[PDB]
């Protein structure tokens, strides 16, 4: 976290699993996107039961996936036109051409 | 060895307050006069103090340090309790609810304010502090003049602020206001012609919570 007001960062949590990163990105500010040098894909949800200080500083994984190809990069926006469903959109880069 | 005064003799006053206070046993007296002395025989004792130069980082007593002067001389009598000055914290405080009994404890903590170490506060006699979070916003004006400090012991631990780093921002919200209100009393008392004891103390109180985190905010 960064609060404005005291002006330094904050640890609100941390997970512990110990996978080696290989691309990540925020998609709502809840729900958090990262990769793995395994080839994988999971999302890390920010704890809710706010319940005690010991449980609200630790993540969780929520969801699973083997995304069968290296990633490098994520960025926005989509490659649709704008007519003005779902909501959002991430693509990502890789090492074999597979957008 | 043979360590008398040239003045009139501390002591022996001292002991004569040794001859009231220590036979009190049920009596129905109230000394609120008379320990007057308590917290005035160590202030004459501090008016002597200034001769000295002293050091300012003197966590220790004088006894230990300083047999020079009378303040190293008084200060090892009223410590060496054993288990009878040390019932008045049971006393005093747990079934204190009126302002003349409460003046026999407030008046008289700040007496044994290089006494009060670590552990009188830290027992599981803990209320003493939600007292004083009742006696400093719910207080009288000579009780909270003599209230603000007395968990100046509390800071200095490491584990009571951890314990209490939000209730005590609560807190911290009352004595800022008031802290104000003393720049807007004294200088407009004194922008006339063209009370500190307070601020003097409430400072004390609010000097060692002035480096936690998360405290910050509310200061600025």
């Amino acid at each position: 976290a960064y609060k404005p007001m005291e002006g330094n960062f904050e640890e609100i949590a941390r997970d512990f699993n110990p996978n080696w990163m290989s691309a990540v990105e925020i998609l709502d500010d809840d729900n958090f996107l990262g990769a793995e040098n395994a080839f994988n894909l999971f999302v890390c949800q920010k704890d809710s039961a706010a319940t005690t200080d010991e449980e609200r500083q630790h993540l969780q994984e929520v969801g699973l996936f083997h995304l069968g190809e290296f990633v490098n990069v994520f960025c926005h926006g989509s490659l649709v036109m704008q007519n003005l469903p779902t909501q959002g959109s991430v693509l990502f880069g890789t090492v074999n051409g597979m957008i | 060895m043979t360590t008398v005064v040239v003045h009139v003799d501390s002591k022996a006053e001292l002991t004569t307050l040794l001859e009231q206070w220590e036979k009190e046993h049920g009596s129905g007296q109230d000394m609120v006069p008379i320990l007057t002395r308590m917290s005035q025989l160590i202030e004459k004792e501090t008016e002597e103090y200034r001769k000295g130069d002293p050091d300012p980082f003197d966590d220790r007593h004088p006894g230990r340090a300083d047999p020079e002067c009378m303040l190293g001389h008084l200060l090892r009598i009223l410590f060496k309790n054993d288990d009878f000055m040390n019932a008045l914290v049971n006393a005093y405080v747990m079934t204190s609810r009126e302002p003349p009994l409460n003046t026999a404890a407030c008046r008289l903590l700040l007496d044994i304010m290089p006494g009060l170490e670590t552990a009188v506060v830290f027992q599981e006699k803990e209320g003493i502090v939600e007292n004083l979070f009742k006696w400093a916003r719910e207080a009288d004006q000579p009780l909270r003049t003599y209230s603000t400090g007395l968990l100046g012991g509390a800071m200095e631990n490491q584990d009571i602020a951890a314990n209490y780093r939000d209730e005590n921002s609560q807190l911290v919200a009352i004595v800022l206001r008031r802290l104000r209100e003393l720049q807007l009393q004294e200088v407009a008392l004194r922008q006339e012609n063209k009370p500190a004891i307070e601020q003097r103390l409430i400072l004390q109180y609010l000097t060692p919570l002035g480096e936690y985190q998360e405290l910050l905010p509310i200061f600025m």
